[PDB]
């Protein structure tokens, strides 16, 4: 029924044929493989040992992702209750495979960017609401131009510090400091509007988030109006890209592991096989055999002393 | 021939297909006569009847396995010889030019089919023939050349197809050769059209469906500076397109939902690449509808319509 391919050289081709015979193997004979052109050396099947190495690249990238570790040592067999389950005793279908995995590799780049570009911002936005409200009250100049109020998270009340020593040293006691604790440190320095690009130097070389006017909404009439309604897409944004994400994860982590062993044993036949030149001249016998399927169990269940019995 | 063609008892045999030594005699009776020129034309009146019968031997052939030797039609010497004389029929005619664009027009459904028969067999008597027949339809010389093509992408998608047939090669020349030229032929034809014409011409009939180039970044680039005429009037035309499809005509519905989809993904590739546009979808009101696509039923809807509202979200704040 079921092509089986086995190699060996020819020294333990009788020592085979017996064990082979002892489990059902039938219309056993001994080939090489010239006779089935597409099935020996040449391009054809050099081309599908890289397309083999594609979809080993595929499938890490995504179980990286998906915080699920690769299972190894491999199941290809067909003795096994999983042998039968996640390798199909059927034909395998490269151009399938290729395709399945394609389009999943194309969402995950998607979806991966996608979720650290969103998130970035909603991190950022909820943490400048508090900040321009606190910052509006600290009163008569919240929508004011012609003062000058320096809004700015920093990391801790430490760092803070080094930045006070700083303005202090180098341009004067032209501050009131203020802080409010957060959950990081809001830091308020206020000044003239002509003096800011100093105080913006200072800034930048002690790694603060001290910004004129914090955020690039401002919009509407209080800031903070168009803040906590930008606020409001981006929690919900991210949310549906952790439900995509979370869907896809738990339909496609079986199918990965089934698709690795189905890809495994391709390698394999074609090895068996021989796909290159070096194959040949290590193993010289390749023989040709009929299995039926009913039967496919009992001959994976002995993997050979130094033979392959890896088949279709 | 041509009696015997219209002649019931003969006929009836070769409709049945239960009994594959008869109807495999019979076709290769036929198919013979076809390599001589003349019967083609006699043979081509009466191409109706036979030819759902030739195509359902196709058909029945995919759905089976291939790893026994059963009585039925596998990848045995009895099926061998069925598929070959099938499609060896077909191509026959096809020779001729215009039955060939006439035969893609009423049988396109059908047609499509042989693609898949050549991933699944690993037989260079199935496959080779399969990759001709759809090889000589795409040529030149057929008249409505661009038709068939046209058919054969949009709907039918065979252009990817090919770009998987092309990696696995099979040992025979003439094969590789014959894919190849498809190859080259399927992706020519329809990227070579100007990008801002193709655009246009589906946004007109509100039929919009992707295609190569509306899922590819650099037809975007170009077109940017194409639709501004007051502030990017074309690209608003999308916007109220969009927006219509959803509230009128509803949302959840089969002809409505392929429209949407594609056109989502059009919106989100300008807006990536011009930072300008995020405007005219305030004005238009296609911000609010973008927000409504997400709650929607349909998997591919829902993601086109995350991935817009994702890329207006990374202007907005910086």
């Amino acid at each position: 029924m079921a092509l089986v391919q086995f190699y060996i050289p020819q020294e333990i081709s009788r020592d085979s044929a017996y064990t082979l015979g002892q489990l059902g193997l039938v219309q056993f004979r001994d080939l090489n493989s010239k006779v089935r052109a597409f099935q020996r050396t040449f391009v054809n099947e050099i081309r599908r040992l890289d397309n083999v190495e594609r979809q080993y690249r595929y499938f890490y990238s995504l179980l990286k992702k998906h915080d699920i570790k690769l299972y190894e040592g491999d199941t290809d067999k067909y003795l096994d209750g999983s042998g039968e389950l996640y390798v199909p005793p059927s034909g395998s279908v490269i151009d399938d495979y290729v395709r399945n995995a394609s389009y999943l590799e194309e969402r995950l780049i998607q979806m991966e960017d996608a979720t650290d570009q969103i998130e970035v911002q909603k991190n950022d936005l909820e943490q400048y609401r508090f900040i321009l409200q606190s910052g509006d009250e600290f009163i008569a100049a919240a929508i004011g131009a012609s003062v000058n109020y320096v809004t700015g998270v920093i990391a801790r009340d430490k760092v803070a510090t080094l930045e006070q020593i700083l303005w202090r040293v180098l341009r004067g006691n032209l501050f009131f400091k203020t802080v409010e604790i957060e959950q990081n440190a809001f830091i308020v320095f206020s000044h003239g509007d002509l003096i800011i690009k100093r105080i913006r130097k200072i800034a930048e070389s002690l790694d603060a988030n001290l910004y004129d006017v914090d955020s690039s909404n401002e919009g509407r009439s209080q800031q903070l109006a168009k803040v906590n309604k930008n606020l409001s897409d981006l929690y919900t944004v991210l949310k549906t890209t952790s439900t995509t994400l979370e869907s896809e994860l738990y339909a496609i982590a079986k199918e990965l592991d089934s698709w690795f062993q189905d890809v495994t044993r391709e390698k394999a036949i074609f090895e068996i096989l021989n796909k290159s030149n070096y194959d040949t001249n290590r193993k010289i016998l390749i023989a040709e055999g009929w299995i039926p399927r009913d039967e496919l169990a009992t001959l994976q269940a002995r993997l050979g002393e130094m033979i392959a019995r890896l088949g279709i | 021939v041509e009696k015997l063609l219209k002649n019931n008892n003969l006929i009836n045999i070769l409709q049945n297909i239960e009994q594959m030594d008869t109807c495999y005699v019979c076709i290769r009776l036929l198919q013979e006569l076809a390599v001589i020129p003349e019967y083609r034309d006699v043979i081509w009146l009466h191409e109706k009847k036979f030819m759902p019968t030739l195509f359902k031997i196709l058909q029945r052939a995919t759905d089976s396995q291939l790893a026994t030797r059963i009585v039925a039609t596998n990848s045995n010497h009895l099926g061998i010889q069925l598929q070959y004389h099938s499609l060896l029929l077909i191509w026959l005619l096809t020779f001729n030019p215009v039955f060939a664009n006439e035969l893609v027009q009423k049988y396109l459904s059908d047609f499509l089919d042989l693609l898949k028969l050549v991933k699944i067999t690993i037989k260079e008597k199935v496959s080779r023939l399969c990759i001709s027949i759809i090889l000589q339809c795409c040529s030149t010389r057929v008249k409505q050349h661009k038709k068939v093509i046209k058919q054969l992408l949009l709907l039918g998608n065979a252009l990817p197809t090919v770009q998987s047939l092309s990696e696995r090669k099979y040992s025979d020349e003439e094969l590789r050769q014959d894919i190849s030229n498809l190859k080259e032929i399927l992706e020519n034809e329809y990227q070579e059209l100007t990008s801002f014409d193709e655009y246009v011409a589906e946004l007109d009939s509100k039929l919009l469906c992707w295609s190569p180039p509306h899922v590819d970044n650099g037809f975007w680039s170009d077109n940017i500076d194409e639709f501004k005429k007051d502030n990017y009037k074309i690209f608003r035309q999308l916007i109220e397109l969009l927006q219509a499809k959803v509230r009128n005509g509803d949302v959840n519905a089969k002809q409505e939902k392929i429209i949407i989809q594609v056109a989502l993904n059009d919106i989100t590739h300008v807006v990536e690449l011009l930072p300008e546009s995020i405007d005219v979808l305030d004005k238009t009101g296609g911000k609010a509808d973008i927000m409504e696509l997400l709650n929607h039923s349909d998997s591919r809807v829902k993601y086109e319509a995350l991935k817009a509202t994702q890329a207006i979200i990374g202007y907005t704040f910086k």
